[PDB]
């Protein structure tokens, strides 16, 4: 709808008309980029991928690509419906179906973060492959199971899954079922600027002995592009949720965070795929 | 039957040789005849594989030169090498013109598109000696830079560094003899770690 | 002055032994198989996919009966394979890791293995004890041991990098034959059906036909103008194709001592790594460096068919005894079967 | 040095001069003759039904 009350309280009645279209397309636009994504990481299986690195990373760019999908086509139709034609029909399990793919979405981020974060910290340090898939896909799957369980188990009964006409995840002196979206999800995206971070301390490291200085400054435009790929696939635009949880009042942080993340799809396919040259050089041709 | 279980069996034993094997390093070693290449393997036919192990990091050097053959029908069997350890006499002038040529050829090679260079400058000690006994513009027709010695040794620098024309894809670096064995293994450990990273980071796409 | 004299015999000398081999050449094999049909799309599935190696395959050898295989990688051991169901039959750890040639014994006995080491480590699969141990360390080569073949259970043939072949007697372990007179590496070698005379390729686009019994060359063909990486005579024993650099298979005719054809493509730029021959040497097999093998026939130089399937370069092909599969082993550590 | 090298050579060319060649016609209808000889027992050229194809 806002897209803004997943993390916020409510939504300014003043800035929601104005934001429903950019949401609206920003959505379709999105939908679009990972059929793309989708559709050449298909044609692309198995084929361009030779080490357990390049492996892991392209299992967890699928992994986030398909919860992305899923859950923003589960997000429209669960926004699509109205409140009072099936209270209980079709919007309790779009709006559980649509929090638990939110959630893995955010572990999957979160694990493609700690793989990053333990590749760089430790360097000479091999993991049973199939072990470390099955590691990933039980932690980024069933810990959003079981909070999604729990969840629907613990407000159900008292009829506060969801208030009046919005029948996403309430708050505002009802129940506390939404902190299991704002508590984990930023945090994981914390998780996500503290590695990025890290990635930083290890792309200006002081160089190794007395060798003269190679560039001038032409590194800067590595680190540049390094930062806009590794931006949008470990989800730090997620962080202005904060901000709606800071004041709810403004419409900048809600419009900004809506821009950003309704777009987020098209950033993923620009820089995570795009941008790759290993992709670019068979795609130019094709 | 028993033919499957020896067929596990050796499965077994390959895969626990290929788990012992994933923490080598496995490295390479150049250079020219008496350019110090004995100083930086002795610190602890054809080809030689010296193994030596710091901070529990096992390293295999191959001192490739003894083969005296065609290097282009057996360089391709070299790859998977995290760097190539290069040595070079500073003092010996004679051996820079084929010790660069060797570099400059080796570098340019479609094998080595992306292996890094941790070449050395061996010789440092009795190169300061010979520039005062022989002046260094002498010897060389180019701008041999100022007359202090860590000038020259920049220039040598500077005339190694852009004979490498994969200057994006190649990280190369640049250190002089050190009497520690210790500084010298310290700084292999480091040039190697810091090129595990880097091919982490460029496999993660990152780069 | 004096050398000028032996320049100009040697240089009449070639004139004269071109201008008999133009006489000789009244016309070329593939006018004369314009009447014979052609062998058509010929359709080629790997029927077994040999994995565990966990280095670049580099040479490879087939067993006398047509079931046993044996496969030698960067790795640093050597793999013997059931074929039929694809079990692993003995893995010997080799002390050198590089090893670029290998042989299996035509009475199954022992495995012959060479590398940059130098040097040729025989091993004897069959042994009292039962662990495989090192029956012998032929050294005496100053270069890379490029090829080695077994002519029987006590004698093998050596190529080594310096441009040498080398007829070794196994229980001796010193050079019984050297021949020389090769101005480039010799980088690989077959042996004819009867055992009696081999060619091999060398560096310098020229293949040498040498008679084990005697020692001497007997003859000389030079129709390439690259490395020779593929040597492999015809199953009559009269002909054999080379594989250059330039993915360009040329017959040669012992008798003949002429070129017969060239198979080569437009479409195919890379060299040649190995080639091989049918059980009726009609179809004719090689491997390029273009990730995939081709399948041509070898009376009309046309492409029969493509064994795409390798993630790498493939490295050695080999067809059976019996002619009822041929192996293929590429850069990726992968085995196929093709059939 | 080279001056052994060169008489070795030509020695070996004068050795390899005085070798019969037969006509290539000769040759190619023998080859001929080989490969419709053993054409039946190409399993690659004609393909081998699975019932006695070990590796089918
Ligand atoms: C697709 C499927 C998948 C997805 C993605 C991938 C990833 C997963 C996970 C990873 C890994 C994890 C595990 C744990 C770790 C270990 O092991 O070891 C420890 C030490 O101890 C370490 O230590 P520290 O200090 O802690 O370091 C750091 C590490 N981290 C992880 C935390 C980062
Ligand atoms: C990594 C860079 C490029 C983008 C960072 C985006 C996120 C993580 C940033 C952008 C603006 C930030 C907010 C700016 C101001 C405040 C108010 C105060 O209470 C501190 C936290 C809080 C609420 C910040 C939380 C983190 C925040 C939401």
């Amino acid at each position: 709808t806002s897209f803004s009350i997943l993390m916020s309280p409510f939504v300014p009645s003043t800035i929601f008309p104005v934001v429903k279209w950019i949401t609206y397309v920003g959505l379709g636009i999105s939908i679009g980029s990972l059929i793309l994504c989708l559709i050449i990481e298909a044609l692309f299986w198995k084929q361009i991928k030779k080490s357990q690195t390049s492996h892991t990373r392209r299992i967890c760019m699928v992994n986030i690509a398909l919860s992305l999908l899923i859950a923003d086509v589960w997000f429209i139709v669960g926004a699509t419906v109205d409140t009072t034609v099936n209270p209980s029909g079709v919007c309790t399990a779009a709006v559980f179906f649509t929090h638990f793919f939110y959630l893995s979405l955010f572990f999957w981020m979160l694990m493609l973060g700690i793989l990053l974060a333990y590749r760089i910290i430790l360097v000479f340090h091999h993991m049973a492959q199939h072990l470390m898939m099955a590691v990933g896909f039980c932690l980024g799957y069933g810990c959003p199971l079981i909070i999604s369980v729990i969840t629907i188990a613990v407000t159900q009964p008292s009829n506060t899954y969801k208030r009046k006409d919005v029948c996403w995840l309430n708050w505002s002196n009802g129940s506390k079922p939404l902190l299991a979206f704002v508590v984990p999800a930023l945090a994981i995206v914390a998780v996500n600027f503290v590695v990025v971070l890290l990635v930083l301390t290890k792309l200006w490291r002081p160089t190794v002995g007395e060798r003269l200085s190679r560039d001038d400054k032409a590194t800067i435009i590595r680190v540049g592009k390094s930062l806009l790929i590794l931006t949008p696939l470990l989800g730090l635009t997620w962080g202005f949720g904060i901000g709606t949880i800071v004041d709810s009042q403004n419409l900048a942080w809600h419009v900004i965070f809506a821009l950003l993340n309704a777009f987020q799809g098209f950033f993923i396919l620009c820089f995570g795929i795009l941008l790759d040259s290993k992709l670019r050089q068979l795609l130019f041709n094709k | 039957k028993a033919a499957v279980e020896r067929s596990k069996m050796i499965d077994r034993n390959l895969r626990e040789d290929g788990e012992k094997a994933a923490r080598e390093v496995k490295l390479l070693l150049l250079g020219a005849d008496n350019s110090g290449k004995s100083t930086i393997v002795k610190q602890m036919t054809g080809i030689v594989e010296t193994h030596f192990t710091f901070k529990d990091l096992h390293f295999k050097m191959f001192d490739v030169g003894g083969q005296r053959s065609e290097r282009k029908k057996w360089i391709h069997c070299f790859e998977d090498v995290a760097a190539i350890i290069f040595c070079v006499d500073l003092s010996d002038y004679n051996r820079m013109h084929e010790s660069m040529k060797l570099f400059d050829s080796i570098c340019n090679n479609k094998w080595f598109t992306d292996t890094s260079i941790i070449l050395f400058l061996n010789k440092k000690d009795l190169f300061e000696e010979k520039i005062k006994k022989s002046p260094l513009t002498i010897c060389y027709q180019e701008y041999a830079g100022s007359n202090t010695y860590e000038e020259a040794a920049a220039y040598i620098q500077c005339q190694f560094e852009d004979l490498n024309k994969r200057k994006d894809t190649k990280e190369i670096y640049t250190h002089f003899t050190c009497a520690t064995d210790t500084k010298n293994a310290q700084f292999i450990f480091d040039a190697v770690t810091d090129v595990i990273i880097k091919n982490n980071l460029k496999d993660c796409g990152l780069f | 002055s004096e050398l000028d004299q032996l320049r100009q015999e040697a240089e009449q000398l070639k004139n004269q032994i071109r201008d008999a081999r133009k006489a000789c050449a009244d016309a070329t094999l593939s006018q004369i198989t314009n009447n014979i049909d052609p062998v058509g799309r010929i359709q080629m599935r790997t029927r077994r996919t040999l994995r565990g190696h966990l280095a670049k395959i580099y040479a490879m050898h087939w067993g006398t009966d047509s079931r046993l295989l044996v496969s030698a990688s960067q790795d640093g051991k050597l793999i013997i394979w059931d074929s039929y169901t694809t079990n692993k039959v003995h893995a010997i750890p080799l002390r050198s890791s590089w090893v670029m040639t290998c042989a299996y014994a035509p009475s199954g006995n022992y495995v012959a293995c060479g590398g940059l080491d130098n040097i040729c480590s025989i091993y004897n699969l069959k042994t009292r004890e039962g662990n495989v141990r090192v029956s012998r360390e032929l050294a005496g080569h100053t270069g890379y041991l490029s090829c080695c073949r077994f002519l029987d259970d006590n004698q093998i043939v050596t190529s080594s990098g310096d441009t040498t072949c080398a007829l070794w007697d196994i229980e001796t372990g010193q050079q019984t034959t050297t021949f020389t007179g090769h101005t480039g590496d010799v980088m690989s070698l077959s042996l004819a059906p009867d055992t009696r005379l081999f060619v091999s390729g060398a560096c310098d686009a020229s293949a040498k036909l040498w008679d084990v019994r005697e020692g001497m060359c007997r003859q000389t063909f030079t129709g390439h103008e690259s490395d020779i990486n593929a040597i492999c005579f015809f199953p009559n024993g009269n002909a054999f194709a080379t594989g250059s650099d330039d993915a360009t298979c040329r017959l040669f005719d012992l008798r003949a001592d002429q070129e017969l054809m060239t198979y080569s493509h437009d479409n195919i730029i890379c060299g040649i790594t190995s080639v091989s021959f049918s059980k009726s040497g009609r179809l004719l097999l090689a491997g390029y460096d273009d990730f995939n093998c081709n399948v041509w026939d070898a009376l009309k130089a046309d492409r029969a068919g493509v064994l795409a399937g390798h993630d790498n370069r493939v490295s050695c092909l080999g067809v059976t005894d019996d002619g009822m599969a041929v192996a293929t082993g590429s850069w990726d550590s992968f085995l196929k079967i093709w059939n | 040095a080279s001056i052994a090298q060169a008489r070795k050579l030509v020695e070996q060319l004068k050795m390899e001069a005085n070798i019969d060649r037969i006509k290539v016609s000769k040759a190619a209808a023998d080859l001929m003759a080989y490969c419709e000889a053993h054409a039946k027992e190409d399993p690659l050229l004609t393909p081998v039904p699975a019932s006695e194809n070990p590796f089918r």
